[PDB]
């Protein structure tokens, strides 16, 4: 019952297992480094950096608890644990994914407020507002997926424990669409507006003569990483509720969504001015 | 211009050269004696019990 | 003109010879016999947060419970040390405050800075709101240290190489102290109030007659600017802190340097210097973000007070010697004991 | 500094009124304000208290709910909305200043007084003698006692002494039972121990004739003494 | 534990803290600018023109943005012991005139030295600089009176305004020993009226945008 053995996946299990191990290792090391940097430096507890800290918590939780089990199941094509553990594993996985998406959206909003309307950011992100936002994201991530407690099983198409696709279809598909629109809007629009503001500020100075190469790269990297990691999975499991696609597309989507936990630490700590130089000097 | 400054400097140095002075040993002994006499009434040097301390713990 | 230069050189040589004759025994040799003070452990009993900019100076009240602190945010905050409560918050006219002072009787608190003016505030006015009493103008350079000689007259040290004594009620400087080549950076009154000593950027400290109004002695030996200076409790010695990363002890009667407090690992300047009640300890702030407690008699590092994230800008030991409060540029005052 | 107050008059039982206190000559926005009422012939009786910024409001249990105390800092005035009065509410009402910080002198200034006439656990403070004859140039000691010791843990004996000159509002003499109020002749010297207090006058002279009211401040409601009247 | 007036004092302290926080938040939004240069380089002329015994504070307002300009030229005292109090200033305004060759006590080179010291000061690593190349108008005839050869023997271009002005701008910007950390904004005021404040606002908003980008991690 709890097996995903198949001939089609025979030539694809090893690559998925290797990629999962790489994702686990890289995400874990990056997130623990980020948390150590936050803990060591009291100046990194900035009003904005708490969102990045929450995102780091989500990626760390995923890449530490959920990913090893998934890669083990991929390797052995068998859900070693029981259904009682699935009911928790699927919920934790999907809550981690939802919290990561929501925190990415909130980071985009915070960046847009900082760059376009600096005098406004404190108002929305007030003293109690930061804890309010983090708690709201976490409670949403857990609650929106808890009702699927009876629906979490070892889905064969993915060889890992998650929500059954056939019977949870309506609610789960609506939830997935709500992250398709919300996430891709809150990322693309906000980063485009940030680029617009930066370009306008830079251009206003050109008239006194007789968008930097970094901001554009950073925005493009953020949006492209989010899209590549999430949109394939959401699109595949929204457009095709019935399980008839080959077993590789779902596994490819699983790999791409795994990429998010591995990459977010890079984009949000490694390329960040505050973390990079400070922790490098400390080392 | 500089004549006044030079005169003032010379006068000040001459006034300084006429001050009384004592051996360094006597000065060091006096400092040591003062430090020893008031050692028992120095809280930083000799911490006092928490009851007498006014900056107690939370 | 050259005759005056030759006479000055001869007088300086005579001063050097006379001071050399007095140094019969170094302080280190005589104090080597005494037992050394053990490692001094101090912890932050209070953290007086509330300032939103660099702390540049602080002063204790004679009651050992009230202290004042000035900062670039433009506020003088009078703290209740025992409970961390704010007692007052004076908004300065000019936010470039480089010093502050608490009157002996506690009625007045004064401050000044780049505005070139020493302001005096009434803390016990009938109206109930601390208000400026008088603005002592007349200086040509930034103020670096103010100390209330009396409830009616104070002595100020400016950045124009001059220290002046002010009559608060009249509002004009009765006596002007001149003779510093460089701008004065700190000041300290003798316990008996008859004399005060100031150190300037010319790497020399001067001893002045408050009443007579003339210099008495000049002490040299520092390699760089003297940021801070303090009187030994007995009143017959004072310790200076300079940018060359060494504190030194001068004696008035011996009229020469007496001991130097330097360490190889200490390479940055001193921002403030203070003495313990008995004088056996010589605390001094440093630009390396922490203060070091120096054994005033053996010159050994008896302890360290770390805990500030930026340069420590001021410190002072209560009149009863119960605590030492250090203020730093990170806008936090911590009271150790 | 000056505290005018008004609003008094003849009121039928069960009516209402809005006493007004106008503050002029001091930073009214930072002073806690009290309402102290004195019966036509009895001693003072605390009524209500409002802190700076109106954060904390207290009422005497005898008048809780009946009255409401409010302030308007921009208008520099203190209000006491009183409703459902009774025969016991006929009394002078004194708008009493109060500022609380380390070393302050609360109750330093008292309003003139408004005459309101209505048509027809607490610490107990007792004063030994109601009246004591006095002569100029003599020394007089006035003794007071509380129910429980007023020496709080921090070391302050929260007891106050007030002198009510005949026909004038009382003025603070001594605060915390040892500290001397500013502007007094300095002859008075208050001293005492826990739960036992006394006030000493050296070289008694004219203008010292009046009634002396003790007041604790350890915890609300504040309780005044009956009063000791000096007679020449 | 606390008595009555102890609680009252704690309430007073909390009120004072609230007022302190409000004032600090109000002051944080204000833009602080430091004004430097020689006294005769047109500092007074520009500050008085562009207005909407110690430190002189000037207040402006432009596009709902509040400026604080600290003209410290009156401090005829040793620097390096009060400059560190200007660490947090958002930007530094530097006024240099192009009509100072005649006065020798070497003025153009004194301005060069001052610019080098102020740009490379350890307290102004991040603080961007805003140059004002004043006295442009009369410079047009002054250069005709004295070609640029009198000041730059290494100058290779022609003795014309369009070339000399650019050469001077590159000479000043090259003096920056740290290109990446801080940027330099140059403007040829020529005693114009509205362009000075507009340029200050544009440079300030660019600096603020880049500061936010650094803080939020985009840079
Ligand atoms: C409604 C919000 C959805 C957020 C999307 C989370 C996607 C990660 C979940 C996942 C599922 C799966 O079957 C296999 C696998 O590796 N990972």
């Amino acid at each position: 019952n709890f097996s995903c053995y198949h001939e089609s996946v025979l030539g694809y299990r090893y690559v998925a297992v290797s990629w999962g191990v790489v994702v686990a290792v890289t995400g874990t090391v990056g997130n623990v480094l980020t948390l150590l940097a936050l803990a060591i430096q009291p100046k990194l507890r900035t009003r904005f950096n708490l969102l990045i800290a929450n995102l780091t918590l989500a990626d760390l939780l995923y890449c530490t608890l959920l990913q090893p089990f998934s890669v083990d199941t991929y390797l052995h094509l068998h859900w070693r644990t029981g259904a009682t553990f699935c009911r928790v594993f699927g919920l934790l996985l999907f809550a981690s994914n939802s919290v990561s998406i929501l925190t990415l959206c909130l980071i985009a909003l915070g960046r847009y407020l900082l760059i376009a309307h600096p005098k406004l950011f404190p108002q929305v992100f007030s003293a109690k507002g930061i804890v309010l936002a983090l708690v709201s994201t976490w409670v949403v991530g857990v609650a929106s997926f808890a009702p699927l407690w009876p629906i979490y099983i070892l889905v064969p198409v993915v060889c890992t424990c998650s929500f059954d696709r056939i019977r949870g279809r309506p609610y789960t598909t609506i939830l997935m669409g709500i992250y398709f629109v919300l996430g891709l809007s809150s990322v693309g629009i906000f980063y485009c507006l940030i680029h617009r503001q930066v370009k306008r500020a830079a251009q206003a100075l050109d008239q006194y003569k007789l968008e930097f190469g970094k901001v554009t790269r950073m925005c493009f990297a953020v949006f492209l990483c989010f899209a590549l990691s999430y949109i394939p999975f959401l699109l595949l499991n929204i457009l095709d509720a019935r399980v008839q696609a080959p077993r590789v597309v779902h596994m490819l989507a699983a790999n791409l969504t795994w990429l998010n936990g591995c990459i977010n630490p890079v984009l949000y700590a490694a390329m960040n001015r505050q973390f990079r130089q400070a922790y490098g000097s400390i080392l | 211009a500089s004549i006044a400054q030079a005169r003032k400097l010379v006068e000040q140095l001459k006034m300084e050269a006429n001050i009384d002075r004592i051996k360094v040993s006597k000065a060091a002994a006096d400092l040591m004696a003062y430090c020893e006499a008031h050692a028992k009434e120095d809280p930083l040097l000799t911490p006092v019990p928490a009851s007498e301390n006014p900056f107690r713990e939370k | 003109l050259d005759q005056l230069r030759q006479e000055a050189e001869q007088l300086k040589n005579q001063i050097r010879d006379a001071r050399k004759a007095c140094a019969d025994a170094t302080l280190s040799q005589i104090t080597n016999n005494i037992d050394p003070v053990g490692r001094i452990q101090m912890r932050t009993r209070r953290t007086l947060r509330g300032h939103l900019a660099k702390i540049y100076a602080m002063h204790w009240g004679t009651d050992s419970r009230l202290l004042v602190s000035a900062s670039q945010d433009g506020k003088l905050i009078i703290w209740d040390s025992y409970t961390t409560n704010k007692v007052h918050a004076i908004p300065l006219r000019s936010s470039w405050v480089m010093t502050c002072a608490y009157a002996p009787s506690g009625n007045y608190v004064a401050c000044g800075g780049l505005d070139n003016i020493c302001s005096i505030y009434n803390l016990k006015t009938r109206e109930g709101n601390v208000r400026v009493s008088r603005e002592l103008a007349g200086h040509t350079g930034y103020l670096s240290c103010c100390r209330f000689l009396d409830d009616n007259q104070i002595v100020t040290s400016s950045g124009d190489t001059t220290c002046a004594l002010w009559d608060i009620e009249t509002g004009q400087q009765t006596t002007t102290f001149t003779g510093h080549t460089g701008d004065v950076m700190s000041l300290s009154l003798a316990p008996d109030t008859r004399l005060f000593v100031s150190g300037a950027c010319d790497a020399s400290a001067k001893l002045w007659d408050v009443r007579e109004g003339m210099c008495r002695q000049t002490f040299t030996g520092h390699e760089s600017d003297i940021n801070a200076i303090c009187f030994f409790p007995n009143g017959n010695a004072f310790a200076t802190g300079s940018d060359d990363a060494t504190c030194r002890l001068f004696d008035l009667r011996a009229d020469q340097e007496l001991m130097t407090y330097s360490h190889d690992n200490i390479i940055c300047g001193i921002t403030s210097v203070s003495f313990s009640k008995s004088g056996r300890l010589l605390l001094a702030g440093y630009d390396d973000f922490n203060c070091n407690v120096w054994d005033a008699l053996k010159a050994d590092r008896a302890g360290v007070l770390a805990g500030h994230d930026n340069r420590v800008s001021c410190l002072g030991v209560t009149d009863d010697g119960m605590a030492v409060a250090t203020g730093s540029w990170d806008s936090f005052l911590k009271i150790w004991n | 500094v000056q505290l005018v107050e008004s609003g008094g008059g003849l009121v039928q039982p069960g009516g209402s009124r809005k006493l007004s206190c106008s503050a002029s000559g001091f930073a009214f926005s930072s002073f806690g304000m009290h309402w102290v009422r004195q019966a036509p012939e009895k001693g003072l009786e605390w009524v209500a208290y409002i802190s700076s910024g109106s954060g904390t409001i207290y009422y005497a249990d005898t008048v809780k709910g009946r009255f409401t105390i409010s302030r308007d800092d921009p208008k520099n005035t203190l209000f006491l909305q009183m409703t459902s009065l009774r025969s016991e509410d006929t009394a002078m009402y004194y708008c009493v200043r109060s500022i609380y910080y380390y070393g302050s002198s609360p109750f330093d200034f008292w309003g003139q007084g408004t005459t309101l006439t209505v048509s027809s656990s607490d610490i107990v403070m007792t004063q030994a003698t109601s009246s004591v004859p006095v002569t100029p140039g003599e020394s007089v000691s006035i003794s007071c006692r509380s129910s429980k010791s007023l020496l709080h843990s921090n070391g302050n004996t929260y007891l106050y002494w007030f002198l009510q000159r005949p026909g004038q509002s009382p003025q603070l003499l001594i605060y915390r039972m040892s500290n001397l109020a500013s502007g007094v002749p300095d002859r008075f010297s208050g001293s005492g121990s826990g739960t036992a207090f006394t006030l000493t006058i050296s070289r008694l002279e004219a203008e010292d004739v009046g009634v002396y009211y003790c007041m604790q401040h350890l915890e609300y409601p504040l309780t005044f003494g009956a009063g000791t009247k000096l007679e020449l | 534990t606390l008595s009555a007036e102890d609680k009252a004092a704690v309430e007073r302290s909390k009120m004072i803290d609230r007022n302190l926080r409000e004032d600090g938040e109000k002051a944080a939004r204000e833009v602080k600018l430091l004004l430097l240069g020689a006294g005769e380089s047109g500092k007074n002329t520009i500050v008085k023109q562009m207005k909407i015994t110690g430190i002189v504070e000037t207040h402006f307002t432009f596009k709902d943005l509040h400026f604080k300009m600290f003209d410290v030229g009156a401090q005829r005292s040793e620097r390096k012991k009060w400059i560190h109090c200007f660490e947090g200033v958002t930007a530094i305004i530097f006024c240099v005139a192009l009509s100072d060759y005649d006065l020798v006590l070497n003025r153009m080179h004194a301005s060069m030295k001052l610019f080098d010291s102020i740009c490379n000061n350890k307290w102004f690593t991040d603080t961007s600089i805003i140059l004002f190349l004043n006295k442009k108008d009369l410079f047009e005839e002054k250069i005709k009176k004295s070609p640029l050869t009198i000041c730059y023997p290494e100058y290779a271009g022609s003795n014309t305004y369009e070339e000399a002005a650019a050469y001077i701008q590159c000479q000043f910007e090259d003096l920056n020993k740290r290109k990446d950390t801080k940027e330099i904004y140059t403007h040829f005021t020529c005693s114009t009226d509205t362009k000075n404040v507009q340029f200050v606002f544009d440079a300030v908003t660019d600096v603020i945008i880049k500061n936010n980008l650094k803080d939020c991690g985009l840079f």
